[PDB]
RNA sequence: AUCCGGUCGAUCCUGCCGGAGCGCGACGCUCUCCCCAAGGACGAAGCCAUGCAUGCCUCAGGACGCGGCGGACGGCUCAGGACAACGGUUGCACCCCCCGUGGCGGUCGCCGGACACCGCUGGCAACCCGGCGCCAAGACGUGCGCGCAAGGGCGGGCCCCGGGCGAGCAGCGUGACGCAGCGACGGCCCGCCCGGGCUUCCGGGGCAUCACCCGGUCGGCGCGGUCGCGGCGCGCCGAGGGCCCGACGCCUGGCGGAGAAUCAGGGUUCGACUCCGGAGAGCGGGCCUGCGAGACGGCCCGCACAUCCAAGGACGGCAGCAGGCGCGGAACUUGCCCAAUGCGCGGCGCGCGGCGGCGCGACGGGGUGCGCGCGAGUCAGGCGGG
RNA sequence: GGCGCUGCUGCAGUUGAAACGCCCGUAGUUGGCCCCCCGCCGCCACGAGGAAACGGGAGCGCUCCAGGCAGGUUGGA
């Protein structure tokens, strides 16, 4: 091309947003922000797919402009906007406070939670870097930047942050025996306890978690989200990261019909 | 593009002139518009553009679509550019405590 | 680094390498068929003048992924921008190895790396091979035969992207065969 | 125009390829400024904007003599000798890396102290001072130096030698 | 592009290689006598869908007896040739699905389930009653001939409460 | 997981010729009802009449105009290009990046004048423009401010090995230059994000009646240029580099993949067109504006073709949607609409796309009876639909 | 596809078409037996990571069907 793309087929969508192949040739497309386009899911794809508060994309427009909708505490007026991970969704009118998470299948999925929950949020450290004038700076998942952080915070750690100062309250350290979730892969959505951490010099780093029924599993170390120490932070779904097989799967699913 | 039909000659189907040091000069054709910038109004009236009352709201124009004054310093407008300046200075001082937090910090550590 | 300097009582005898650097830097200085003064962008030239030998006079460095700098690199006195200890380039990406096919250039020689290809209708297997060029420093000198581990750097020539950072001797008259590894 | 695109060449082994579509506005290049000595600098609008400076006929610089740190601002006076050709020393052209004679009169202040170089003391006591231009001047629009010494003086004293 | 060419389509039936092999000429003529069929491509169509089921169960067979692909899929292969009435409840080996022929696929048609009732006295009067929209399945009524009707849903193969046989 | 007819006076073989199945187009004949659905690709990337395909919101009743964001995305095609492109797999410690989302914000008393819309006059066949004059800004220009943009000299250890690495990387101090950007409604700058540029390894058509090929070709040194590395370019130095594990040359009615047709297993053939990537806009070149283009519903030039004209001049690009000519065996309406799915500005826009029309390319279901009740049609009301 | 008349699985070469007049010989292909419990290939298995549509395939009566992703706590494994 010529210049930045705008547009996105339906076919081309990711397959974890579960778009339907007829009615539509065109998919939202993430505008940027705090998440990428490949790990998120448009705002719209929440209000009007999910929970039919609106039907079409005209009349979900109508309640971004009014401001019924809080992001992390914020008013988000732009329908493709990109929500993600421990984002906080709170609608006040219905008096909804849901966290975004992962579920059994790689998918994204709404906890309710307490307005004693909702006033924080957990974020991953990505990077420790020396800005203008050698200052110190850190980056999380979040596209978040924290000047002069406490010398112990280093990377793969996550830091707890208050939602309307915006600033550091307590940190997990990434270590062995933590409490874990993996954010992406094949793997996705599980919750398990970290049992090794190999380093390949040039390579990848991988890491062998394992559930709490004791199934054992392995991803890249760029996958992993420190949840606690011993005790998840926050709440989980019902499953609370346990995977069935395809035959308890579908003894399940031919129990609903019944 | 296509240009220039003559340095004056005889092609030349129009010309276009100006008089100057003046059948002979008579009609004194009337000015449309008004002075609309703030000091626009104040040398047209000899007022000084410096005092702390430079409100000048005076309406005739002669009744005479167009009038809006435009740059002139009101009591709000004042405000905001105080509120302005006093907040970037608020930036400053907190970041200072914040350097001297952290310098403070690693000398303890 | 917790250990801290063993005591031998002949290390500052040792360091007349001072001296040797020096006058090989005036040596240099002397070949006027050059048309350019070659020196390393890491070292002043102010440090040759003085005396009380407080300061180094030549610079190296070392690559990482456990490989170790030959001690030839340490203690030459060539110049060289695109050797890879004491040059001004860095090793990332993908390390092979090979065998040297020819070392007929200047600072240049060319592997040949080799492998199978499975075909599947046949069930069976071709043997297939490839040339790769790259850097060889002064710190190391090879023959045909040797095998060689080189490791990516960025763009160097037209056809060079790797450059020599291991040499594993290969006696002459023995005979050739795959070798794949 | 000019371009840096790699489509126009051989390949390794002497053969002829093919062209597969047009000019491409990012592989451009530029013609070189050929800074003159004895001041202009021009701007570039470049990819993203990104200013670049690009000197013609420059007079002045900063230099150092680096051993005892004495850092004056100085008038080049003449460019006498270039690795790449004679050419460039004929003309007096400004380039990264070439050797000129400086205007000994900012350093005369720095007469009195011994124990510093009499190849560069005895260089002061006279009208000018062998340098090296240290940065692009087509590039930042600038040409700064240092003040050579130790073998590297020698090799270019023998490069000038009067024979 | 439009939508529509996202849309997907199949042919549904196999011809056979030799047209013209007497046996099998009058074997498939006895068949459009004792149902009521209208052309041969309704031959096709049975043959073709048990060439499938026949595919599957020879591909799990070839596995071995603790493998979860046999565990799961000979599992839904059994439990969906069940309701159908395609194969019977005493026969839950996956060796017994092999020796099915096509009359078990054409006895669980629409016009063949109420000739068995005697709510038609014949096949042929079966299927003009069929068109008729004069008879319903579990109160909805149905106008397909070939319908397949399950197990859940032949006790409640009536005529239709609105029709002028009522 | 199948064969059958044809050589002889008769017989057993080798061996081909012919028949029997599925798919894709074209031709012929014929056709009741309903659902789905392709449709000028096929050595003419040949030529085009007409209309439509890009607009939406700081300073006065409104327009108009100025200013701003977008027009580089979306649509079409397969001409070129065979160690390309493309697919998987690496890297940038050689890079650039609008919007959006976090940060950060220290810089050696309210200024000026003038341009368009518009008035008064004109030229011209028409295309298009001239002169004089009153008038604004979230437009410019200059700037009030606690010094700090780029580049440059010194600040490393002379077995071997946190700010941050596998890797001496990034910051800072200190001597010299320089005076950039942001300030008249406070933003220069920094991280992420998407996108791009190149880049490592493996795969990546046929012909030997194409056996030797290359000479910026292969490497080194130094500068220039570039967003940036690099024979990318230039000066100098050396003689390298590739090849029967098929180089080089020539040919292709050659776009690549995801895939598709056929059918025991192993295979054979095709990859125009739906998604992803690449390239082009009659053919060569060149360029401006912009974060982003070597843009063609932007500009300039040569060539080959057309257009209007008072003869002076002016002027064009359907491989966009319909439609036409030509060519071919071969391919539809010069319809209605932004109601949906999405995109730009926020309320509109949109031949993207949606809905009807023509449509036996092809798919799926039901009829032309049964032992006596239906469907195809007809007329009304619903439901559906901008 | 038939076609084991292109043959890797899997053709034919005394006489049906087909073994170079013969010997040497480089590239290529191939190479007896033996030590087990190290390293480096190949090879087998299991993982990680990257795209959907298509193709398989779990569950669901668009009246059936070619379809579609529905639906009555759910689901698109
Ligand atoms: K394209
Ligand atoms: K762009
Ligand atoms: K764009
Ligand atoms: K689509
Ligand atoms: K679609
Ligand atoms: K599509
Ligand atoms: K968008
Ligand atoms: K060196
Ligand atoms: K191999
Ligand atoms: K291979
Ligand atoms: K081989
Ligand atoms: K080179
Ligand atoms: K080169
Ligand atoms: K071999
Ligand atoms: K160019
Ligand atoms: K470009
Ligand atoms: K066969
Ligand atoms: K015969
Ligand atoms: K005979
Ligand atoms: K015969
Ligand atoms: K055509
Ligand atoms: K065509
Ligand atoms: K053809
Ligand atoms: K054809
Ligand atoms: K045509
Ligand atoms: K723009
Ligand atoms: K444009
Ligand atoms: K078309
Ligand atoms: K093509
Ligand atoms: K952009
Ligand atoms: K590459
Ligand atoms: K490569
Ligand atoms: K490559
Ligand atoms: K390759
Ligand atoms: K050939
Ligand atoms: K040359
Ligand atoms: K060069
Ligand atoms: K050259
Ligand atoms: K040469
Ligand atoms: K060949
Ligand atoms: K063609
Ligand atoms: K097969
Ligand atoms: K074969
Ligand atoms: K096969
Ligand atoms: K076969
Ligand atoms: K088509
Ligand atoms: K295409
Ligand atoms: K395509
Ligand atoms: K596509
Ligand atoms: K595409
Ligand atoms: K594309
Ligand atoms: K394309
Ligand atoms: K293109
Ligand atoms: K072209
Ligand atoms: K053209
Ligand atoms: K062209
Ligand atoms: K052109
Ligand atoms: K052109
Ligand atoms: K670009
Ligand atoms: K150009
Ligand atoms: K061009
Ligand atoms: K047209
Ligand atoms: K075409
Ligand atoms: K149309
Ligand atoms: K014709
Ligand atoms: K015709
Ligand atoms: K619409
Ligand atoms: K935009
Ligand atoms: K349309
Ligand atoms: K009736
Ligand atoms: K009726
Ligand atoms: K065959
Ligand atoms: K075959
Ligand atoms: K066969
Ligand atoms: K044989
Ligand atoms: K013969
Ligand atoms: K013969
Ligand atoms: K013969
Ligand atoms: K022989
Ligand atoms: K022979
Ligand atoms: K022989
Ligand atoms: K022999
Ligand atoms: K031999
Ligand atoms: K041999
Ligand atoms: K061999
Ligand atoms: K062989
Ligand atoms: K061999
Ligand atoms: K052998
Ligand atoms: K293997
Ligand atoms: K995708
Ligand atoms: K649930
Ligand atoms: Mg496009
Ligand atoms: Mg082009
Ligand atoms: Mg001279
Ligand atoms: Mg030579
Ligand atoms: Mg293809
Ligand atoms: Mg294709
Ligand atoms: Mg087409
Ligand atoms: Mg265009
Ligand atoms: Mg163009
Ligand atoms: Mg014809
Ligand atoms: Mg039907
Ligand atoms: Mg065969």
């Amino acid at each position: 091309a010529r210049g930045v793309r705008k547009h996105l087929k339906r076919l081309n969508a990711p397959k974890h947003w579960l778009l339907d192949k007829m009615g539509g040739i065109w998919a939202p497309r993430p505008t940027n922000g705090p998440h990428g386009l490949r790990e998120c899911i448009p705002l719209i794809l929440i209000l009007r797919n999910r929970l039919h508060y609106a039907n079409t994309y005209a009349e979900t427009s109508m309640i971004l402009q009014d401001k019924n909708v809080l992001i992390d505490g914020k008013p988000r007026t732009d329908p493709t906007f990109p929500v993600g991970f421990m984002d906080v969704f709170e609608i006040p009118k219905v008096h909804k406070t849901f966290r975004v998470l992962y579920d059994v299948k790689g998918r994204f999925t709404l906890v309710p939670i307490q307005s004693n929950e909702a006033g924080f949020k957990l974020c991953r450290v990505q990077k420790i870097f020396l800005g203008d004038k050698g200052m110190p700076y850190l980056s999380t998942h979040d596209a978040r930047t924290i000047r002069f952080p406490h010398p112990d915070i280093k990377t793969n750690d996550t830091i707890k942050i208050n939602l309307k100062t915006g600033k550091i309250d307590e940190w997990y350290k990434f270590d062995i025996g933590k409490i874990v979730m993996v954010t992406g892969g094949r793997n996705c959505g599980r919750i398990g306890t970290i049992q090794a951490i190999d380093k390949h010099m040039g390579s990848y780093t991988m890491i062998r978690m394992k559930d709490t029924e004791g199934t054992e599993f392995l991803t890249r170390l760029c996958n992993v989200f420190v949840i606690g120490n011993d005790s998840p932070a926050v709440a989980i779904p019902t499953t609370k990261g346990i995977r069935p097989d395809i035959i308890k799967n579908r003894e399940l699913r031919l129990r609903s019909i019944a | 593009k296509s240009i220039r039909g003559c340095i004056v000659g005889p092609d030349l189907h129009a010309l276009s002139v100006v008089l100057v040091d003046a059948g002979l000069t008579d009609v004194v054709v009337p000015k449309r518009l008004v002075p609309k910038r703030a000091s626009k109004i104040r040398r047209l009236f000899g007022l000084p553009t410096t005092k702390v009352d430079p409100k000048d709201q005076m309406l005739v124009c002669e009744l005479i679509l167009k009038p809006k004054v435009q740059r002139v310093v009101t009591d709000e407008k004042y405000a905001r550019k105080q509120r302005v300046i006093a907040e970037k200075k608020e930036i400053m001082r907190k970041s200072l405590q914040q350097l001297e937090e952290y310098k403070a910090l690693l000398s303890r550590m | 680094r917790h250990p801290l300097r063993p005591d031998p009582d002949r290390e500052r005898r040792a360091l007349e390498r001072a001296e040797n650097l020096r006058k090989a830097a005036y040596e240099m200085a002397e070949n006027q068929h050059e048309r350019a003064y070659h020196k390393q962008s890491q070292i002043f030239q102010g440090r040759f003048l003085r005396k009380d030998n407080a300061r180094c006079l030549r610079f190296y460095k070392s690559i990482g992924m456990g490989y170790h700098t030959p001690i030839t690199a340490i203690n030459g006195t060539y110049i060289d921008k695109k050797c890879p200890f004491t040059g001004n380039v860095s090793i990332r990406g993908r390390i092979l190895r090979g065998v040297v096919h020819s070392a007929k250039m200047q600072r240049s020689i060319i592997v040949r790396r080799d492998y199978l290809h499975f075909v599947q209708k046949y069930k069976r297997y071709e043997r297939r091979h490839k040339h790769v060029a790259a850097h060889l420093s002064p710190c190391f000198r090879v023959k045909e035969g040797d095998i060689v581990t080189i490791g990516e750097c960025r763009p160097l020539s037209k056809t060079i992207r790797f450059n020599v950072i291991k040499v594993e001797p290969v006696s002459e008259a023995a005979k050739k065969r795959f070798s794949p590894f | 125009g000019i371009t840096h695109d790699k489509m126009y060449k051989r390949s390794k082994t002497g053969a002829v390829q093919g062209k597969w579509h047009k000019k491409r506005k990012y592989n451009l290049g530029r013609q070189p400024a050929n800074t003159k000595l004895i001041q202009k600098i021009s701007t570039i609008r470049c990819r993203g904007g990104n200013i670049k400076r690009r000197a013609l006929r420059l007079s002045h610089g900063s230099f150092a003599w680096g051993s005892a740190d004495i850092s004056h601002k100085a008038r080049i006076l003449q460019v006498v000798y270039n690795s790449t050709s004679n050419e460039l020393v004929r003309t007096n052209t400004l380039v990264k890396g070439c050797v000129v004679q400086i205007d000994s009169a900012p350093f005369k202040s720095a007469l009195s102290n011994d124990t510093l170089d009499k190849e560069i003391l005895d260089q002061i006591r006279g009208d000018h001072i062998l340098a090296r231009i240290s940065s692009r001047p087509g590039q930042v629009g600038t040409a700064d130096g240092y003040i050579l010494e130790g073998p590297e003086l020698l090799f270019y004293q023998k490069k000038l030698a009067p024979k | 592009p439009r939508i529509s060419r996202h849309r997907n389509s199949s042919k549904t039936y196999s011809t056979p290689k030799k047209p013209f092999t007497k046996p099998r000429l009058d074997a498939e003529l006895k068949l459009c006598g004792e149902y009521g069929l209208k052309c041969k491509r309704e031959i096709y169509r049975a043959r073709y869908m048990l060439a499938k089921i026949r595919r599957t169960a020879r591909n799990l067979l070839t596995l071995d007896e603790n493998d979860i692909k046999r565990r799961f899929e000979g599992a839904a292969l059994l439990r969906r040739l069940h309701m159908l009435g395609i194969l019977d409840e005493e026969k839950d080996q996956l060796d017994y699905v092999l020796g099915l022929r096509i009359e078990d696929i054409f006895k669980r048609r629409l016009q063949s389930v109420i000739v068995e009732s005697k709510l038609a006295k014949s096949v042929h009067h079966a299927r003009n009653m069929i068109k008729a929209r004069h008879i319903s399945v579990g109160g909805q009524i149905v106008n397909i001939p070939s319908y397949m009707v399950r197990i859940s849903n032949t006790s409640r193969v009536a005529i239709a409460d609105t029709s002028s046989l009522a």
